């Protein structure tokens, strides 16, 4: 059974560097390219290097020549990536993942991405800000009510309502990066219109980084 | 240009190896080389034949 | 250095529908191609490589073929699993590219949103600034927007926007569009309005209101 | 796809006399067959189409019947103009296959050729290779051969042969017949001969040579 | 009167196209099949395709099957043969004729044939080596010198004595094809022998497909 495995992902301020490194299992390492790609969020994939295991040489992206050194060990049957001097810019879920030769194949496993965030905010708990549902006739006599949960770093935050208890009818944003260096994400729930003065609607905003959570009750406002 | 088979024993049906054998038959306008067993049958001894 | 055009950017088709997806290379690429599919928050799974080569533990479902210069990543028909973002990759040249990815949608029935305007409130104002929030709640498909109008008049360069994913089994999504303000530009307009369009609105919903409303 | 075989391979008969050339298919080709003739430096001409149909442009003399399986061609009275090679076309199943094609000679009176021999010049050995070279001009009939023998054995997978097309009054022609051997041979043997045979040779033409001679 | 007229013919490197055409007067398409034949130099004829004029469909012999694809045009009375992917191994002089029926029948009238050559060696204009007459007594009392023309592409050339004066007692070889990638072919001329001390004797090669000429004096040697 063939697998990889990557790790050493982490928060390291501009300036700074990280390693990653990728160990593999049910196959060897001489004879094949071991490649890494980034992956910014929100963003598609980009490849960053490859290198040739029997070989010793490698190759670069344009977009990352002088910043990332790629290098390969087969007495481990491991990999690296040595990433220096880091911006705000490099942030990226970063993978490994297998090709052959040199090159002219493209890649066949992969790993499923550990997440690097470096902005100009190194952390902060979220704060929620409610809003109101709408006061006149809706289409299917439904209505919601939601928030916007802001200015926490970094991502993830796990969104639910009535403190967790409520799931039914929860939509979330996946989190956006804004101006702050803080991130941010919209949720609601929609539920018949009659249930938003009966029922219980707290933004419960879990953000386990931080070791705090913020308990908001939205609630329908006259206008 | 050649590269091995990732003949695993953990691959399912549409990865197994399988051999084939095609046989082909050539026939021009010469001697058949590939000849001589035209139909035979058995023997039956006592009766008319 | 090869560049890669995928195309369409989004394909919508049903459950036991037959799906194509290609891509173009720049230049030539020789048999350096691969596609691959990827589900929220999982690696992407090789499906093809060199062209027309399955790979091992894809579906047989999938296969591929090339005419003059044009690859095609082809579905036999859709199963509930075959519903991901689809890539395309070549390693003919350095730097190697990948496409820019197909999103594939379940192609359910169409349907508009629920629709609430929250106009900035007295107490939001408190920070100097001022923002109008429009959203659109459990709809379907997965495009849509928001055209702003400020007096009547179409707004442009002041908005932002971000959408939820889709939901695991009626892929709905809900859908932001704001506007932002600094309070003195808020007192410098009489009526903000949020214009809802998609495919399942035949008539586009308008909810607008006047400074100092809520 | 049926294939053809034409005999006799080569017909001899004098100007005046009936020839016959016959076809045989491997399989049934109904009737459409076709007999053309072909003369040195020229196409094809038809002279009969469907097995029985005359073309037109071609003289009354050819002629041609079927028995069985066996397609019969005859051309009634030879003439001076009719010395050509002949073939025939199966247009039935397709690939549509021709036969071999045959020849037909004049019978004129039978006479040895005019014989040269070329030694290996000092220029052509510059090469760091030797030819020699045997030359049979203006004889008769179309069949000859040149055995060649190197201090006095008879030679073999050592020589390569060009024979030329005959002449349109009395049909003679000229064989020309060589020796390959590397430099380095050439100097291990002292005598080359050129031996020629055939029908109008009483005695087989004997032309030698010692290394280094002319 | 019934007139084939074939056109097109030409040289084609590999991996070309090349197209034949053949127009037909005297008579119409229309009932009619028509076919091309190819005669490769040295060879015999081959078929390699058919089409019904009233039909529009076509067979191919199995050979030429997606290289060579056959048309016919009733509105200009004329029919075509499409050659792509072409090869050395295709080179051949090509025929236009017609049949009744897809089959069964004969081939009634033929044109004359365009020639196509192609070769490792694309083309080249000839040379020419002497041949020495013996100095033995020969029978007539008759001798001869003569020559090779070697190294030439494509074919036909055309060989002549004296600088083109001399056609009598000339004998020419046709050419063949050699491990050069050129063509080569031997000629001689017959006379009383005394006359090869007296009549100049020059080959004349004259090579109109590279646009050159060869005069060659061939003159007895000691011996």
């Amino acid at each position: 059974e063939v697998q990889l495995v990557e790790s050493g992902g982490g928060l390291v301020q501009p300036g700074g560097s990280l390693r990653l490194s990728c160990a593999a299992s049910g196959f060897d390492l001489g004879g094949y390219s071991m490649h890494w790609v980034r992956q910014a969020p929100g963003k598609g994939l980009e490849w960053v290097a490859g290198i040739y295991a029997s070989g010793g040489a490698t190759a670069y992206a344009d977009s990352v020549k002088g910043r990332f050194t790629i290098s390969a060990d087969t007495s481990k049957n491991t990999a690296y990536l040595q990433m220096n001097s880091l911006r705000a810019e490099d942030t990226a879920v970063y993978y490994c993942a297998r090709s052959y030769y040199y090159g002219g194949f493209g890649m066949d496993y992969w790993g499923q991405g550990t997440l690097v965030t470096v902005s100009s905010a190194s952390t902060k708990g979220p704060s929620v800000f409610p809003l109101a549902p709408s006061s006149k006739s809706t289409s299917g006599g439904t209505a919601a009510l939601g928030c916007l949960v802001k200015d926490y770093f970094p991502e993830p935050v796990t969104v639910s309502w009535n403190s967790g208890a409520l799931t039914s009818g929860v939509h979330t944003f996946p989190a956006v990066l804004q101006s702050s260096g803080l991130y941010s994400l919209s949720s609601v729930v929609t539920v018949p219109s009659s249930s938003l003065g009966t029922q219980t609607y707290i933004c419960n905003v879990n953000h386990k980084p931080s070791n705090t959570k913020v308990d908001k009750k939205v609630e329908p406002k006259s206008c | 240009p050649l590269q091995s088979y990732g003949f695993q024993p953990t691959n399912g049906v549409g990865y197994q190896p399988y051999r084939v054998v095609v046989l082909s038959f050539e026939l021009l306008h010469a001697p058949a080389t590939v000849c001589g067993p035209k139909k035979s049958t058995n023997l039956v001894k006592n009766k008319c034949v | 250095d090869i560049q890669m055009t995928q195309s369409p950017s989004s394909l919508s088709a049903s459950v036991g529908d037959r799906v194509t997806i290609t891509c173009r290379a720049s230049q030539s690429v020789s048999s350096a191609v691969a596609w691959y599919q990827q589900k929220p928050g999982k690696a992407p799974k090789l499906l093809i490589y060199s062209a027309s080569d399955l790979y091992s533990g894809v579906p047989s479902r999938f296969s591929g073929s090339r005419s003059g210069t044009d690859f095609t990543l082809t579905i036999s028909s859709l199963q509930p699993e075959d519903f991901a973002t689809y890539y395309c990759q070549q390693s003919h040249t350095y730097p190697i590219t990948f496409g820019q990815g197909t999103k594939v949608e379940i192609k359910r029935t169409v349907a508009a949103p629920s629709v609430f305007i929250f106009p900035p409130s007295d107490e939001q104002l408190k920070s100097g600034t001022a923002s109008v929030v429009c959203l659109l709640n459990n709809f379907y498909p997965r495009e849509a927007k928001v055209q702003w109008k400020v007096d009547n008049a179409l707004q442009s360069g002041n908005s932002q926007e971000s959408v939820t994913e889709q939901d695991s089994k009626d892929s709905t999504y809900s859908l932001s569009s704001t506007l932002t303000l600094s309070k003195a530009d808020y007192e410098k307009h009489k009526v903000y309005a949020c214009e809802v369009t998609h495919q399942g609105l035949s008539s586009p919903v308008t909810k607008s209101f006047n400074r100092g409303e809520c």
